[PDB]
């Protein structure tokens, strides 16, 4: 379906 | 670190609400707790019962020292998962806070994570692609059984996620918890009844407390028994406090709280105003000022508003519920109509021959499954939620498919009806009114001979037939409306010559009519067995049409002073029109 | 609408649970009470307890501006519950509550906005007014029991035909000066 994903960037 | 918070600590603050009863229930929670095997407990309920004061209360328990040795030196925290998710933004931030918490955890032995509604960690913490959920990343340890935490969640809750993950489900020994008794609840609302009185500065009457929770189960039907009848307490100091003069009733005593449910519940109050009591001693005559005749039908409609707002009604059922039959022309609906309007009353109407099929009857409960629109809920009881105290008109409920008896024989007997989605309506302050033509074909029927004879007896057995003998038990009366007579005629005339008088009005336009030209017009138009619509018809070919001609093209363009009277020698009326 | 303003007084001066919830259909003037009870306040015609009282109204939108990063938009409503929780003496009017039932969620993260407000307004520490329609209240807000328990419904009815032409009494200044036109008491009617 139409799904939000948050993203998580590398430290 | 911040994300957990030591209830202990907020206990000797006074911050945490004492527990009061909910001695059997504790036990079970620390008998799980001590065992072996399934020492995670899983406080199982419905919101507002107190399940999450339980957990709150177990921490005040133990540091007044009310509670086992074993269970004295365990220290209760409880976790926020929004402080917890607050700055996870980079990747292994959700894992190393809730990886480090549980060590803590796991090298004290002794405390217990209470979390509140358990089955939000299910998904929580795992964006995507890792997938590492609080769920998963809590399991393993609990499997040893070194760390022992407490979880709260509904039924439905329970079922539709947390059953999802037997793995979890196996570590938690479920717990069933209902609402207490009436008479629980009272001793609660005494041991907090100084928290409240001090905030409020106001003194609550063991009498009222004792009002507040019969009262409020009666009527209020949207909460459970423990928040409802503090909710009816925390506004009734509220509203003292609130009065203009400086706390002069600083005690709440009875017939106080009667309000606050009244209003909460949006239901007529008792200790009816002298404004409502005129309304309601004045609507004897104010109804038979528009409805002629039918006296016997007006009496039955206010002896039930009148016997509801005394104090005297049926417990369960509603204020009333008539079936209005008869001939064609009466007073069935305007009657209806015209009650609403003097009571002030929105008036719910619902014409039957709109739902003759088996699937629009289902819209009323609720919505079928299939639609899969946000306006979900039934126009029934939407309805009567937001208008609790109306006149619910079903207007030939006859052609309407026998289903819709099953939902009416529920109302009349219990007086709610439950929704699809779960909405309780209640139908205790709704006047319910159903009219029918059941039978209209042999009122207007002529036997065959001399004399006509009176098809009202066989009329009635058609309505027998139709309505079963179950649904006409539960029916408060069966009015049967009479004919018309002659007398009443000339009422009615009066009646649509004021209404015409009125639609001049706004145009400057005064009309006069003589006695003997009303007279007149009631001989043409009177008939018995077509009502009184015929005298619509008269008035408006007699006194509609000459003026409509004149108004449009014609003197009466403004000012009006027109004068109708009979001319005797050819019985015609002649017509007067001044320019003005 | 000085009958239902005394209830929502009534209700945001409760020790707990002291969120009100306006419903009522559309046009019936949800918004009015709420905007109207801060323009009611500094008019000085109030109690004493609701003085020095600041109304703050909810934009959803900007909240969930950049709220990319994962435990963004959890800080930033977090945050913003702090600076109602030190005052004491705020409300937060969330128009169209209906919306935060689901606002900021994972690929199947229950955690939302709902489950972050829910722990403060059972506390009473914050004081929230909300305003929905009775179809979003019944199909979307009513549907968590939860979050229901702790607001209290406020039905909103219709005015009659004398209570509407005061209101337009009283907003005829304000129509009449953008257009500078004036309205007859028989127009109104
Ligand atoms: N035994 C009790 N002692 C004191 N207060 C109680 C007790 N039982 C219920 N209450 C009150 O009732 C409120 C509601 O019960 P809670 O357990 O707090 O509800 P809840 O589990 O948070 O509800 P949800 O979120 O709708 S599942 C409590 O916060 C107290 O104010
Ligand atoms: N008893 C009455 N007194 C005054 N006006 C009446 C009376 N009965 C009918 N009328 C007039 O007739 C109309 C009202 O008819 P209704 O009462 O709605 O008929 P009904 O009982 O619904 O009949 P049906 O259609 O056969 S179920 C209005 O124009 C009323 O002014
Ligand atoms: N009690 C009132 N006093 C003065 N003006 C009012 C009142 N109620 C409504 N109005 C005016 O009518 C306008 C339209 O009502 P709204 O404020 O849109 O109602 P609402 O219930 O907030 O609408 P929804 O439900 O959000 S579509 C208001 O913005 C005011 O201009
Ligand atoms: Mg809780
Ligand atoms: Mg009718
Ligand atoms: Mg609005």
């Amino acid at each position: 379906e139409k799904v939000r994903d948050a993203l998580k960037p590398p430290s | 670190e911040n994300f957990t918070t030591n209830l202990n600590q907020l206990a000797r603050v006074g911050g945490i609400d004492p527990l009061i009863g909910r001695e059997k229930e504790l036990e079970r929670a620390i008998q799980v707790l001590c065992r072996r095997r399934k020492n995670n407990p899983l406080l199982v309920g419905e919101s507002g019962v107190g399940k999450t004061a339980i957990a709150e209360g177990l921490a005040w328990r133990i540091v007044q020292g009310d509670v086992p040795e074993v269970m004295a030196d365990c220290t209760i925290y409880s976790l926020d998962i929004g402080s917890l998710l607050a700055g996870t933004k980079y990747r292994g931030d959700f894992e190393k806070r809730f990886k480090a918490l549980l060590k803590q955890l796991e090298q004290d032995t002794n405390s217990i994570l209470f979390i509140d509604e358990i089955h939000t960690i299910i998904g929580a913490g795992a964006a995507s692609g890792g997938q590492v959920d609080a769920a998963n990343l809590i399991k393993p340890l609990l499997s040893s059984g070194k760390i022992r935490v407490i979880g709260s969640t509904t039924y439905q809750e329970f079922s539709n996620i947390f059953e999802k993950d037997r793995a979890l489900a196996r570590r938690f020994q479920k717990i069933d918890i209902t609402e207490p008794s009436i008479e629980e609840t009272v001793q609660i609302i005494n041991g907090l009844k100084p928290k409240y009185e001090a905030h409020h500065d106001v003194r609550y009457t063991a009498k009222a407390v004792r009002a507040a929770v019969e009262l409020a189960v009666k009527y209020i039907n949207d909460r459970h028994l423990p928040d409802k009848a503090i909710d009816v307490i925390d506004e009734a100091g509220a509203r003292a406090r609130l009065m203009p003069v400086s706390k002069r009733k600083k005690t709440v005593n009875v017939a106080d709280i009667e309000s606050v449910v009244a209003r909460i519940a949006r239901i007529p109050e008792k200790s009816v105003s002298q404004s409502d009591r005129d309304t309601l001693k004045n609507l004897g005559d104010r109804l038979k000022m528009l409805v002629f005749g039918q006296d016997k039908a007006i009496e039955a409609l206010t002896e039930a508003i009148k016997m509801a707002r005394a104090g005297l009604g049926h417990e369960h059922k509603p204020v009333g519920s008539f079936l209005f039959a008869g001939p064609t022309g009466v007073g069935k609906t305007e009657v209806t109509v015209q009650l609403s309007k003097a009571l002030g009353i929105e008036l719910l109407r619902f014409d039957m021959s709109e739902y003759m099929e088996r699937h629009t009857v289902s819209r009323l409960i609720g919505a079928p499954p299939g639609y899969v629109g946000f306006d979900q809920g039934g126009l029934l009881t939407d309805a009567v939620i937001k208008h609790p105290h109306a006149v619910l008109l079903l207007d030939e409920i006859e052609k309407a498919h026998p289903d819709v008896f099953n939902i009416l024989l529920q109302v009349m007997d219990n007086g709610t009806l439950t929704d699809n989605n779960g909405r309780k309506a209640d139908f205790r302050n709704v006047v319910l009114v159903m009219t029918t033509n059941a039978g209209v074909r042999e009122t207007e029927r002529k036997s065959i001979g001399l004399i006509h004879q009176d098809n009202s007896t066989d009329a009635m057995e058609e309505i027998k037939k139709i309505f079963t003998p179950e649904f006409r038990n539960r029916l408060d009366n069966i009015i049967w409306f009479d004919h018309l007579s002659t007398d009443v005629i000339h009422q009615v005339v009066d009646k649509f010559i004021v209404e015409l008088q009125v639609q001049l009005d706004q145009k400057g336009v005064s009309l006069e009519v003589s006695q003997e030209a009303r007279n007149w017009l009631a001989e043409k138009g009177y008939d018995r067995a077509m009502g009184a619509r015929p005298m619509a018809r008269v008035i408006q070919d007699n006194l509609k049409k000459p003026l409509a001609n004149e108004l449009l093209f014609g003197s009466l363009v403004d000012g009006g002073q027109v004068t109708v009277a009979l001319d005797k020698e050819k019985n015609e009326l002649t017509y007067g029109f001044q320019s003005a």
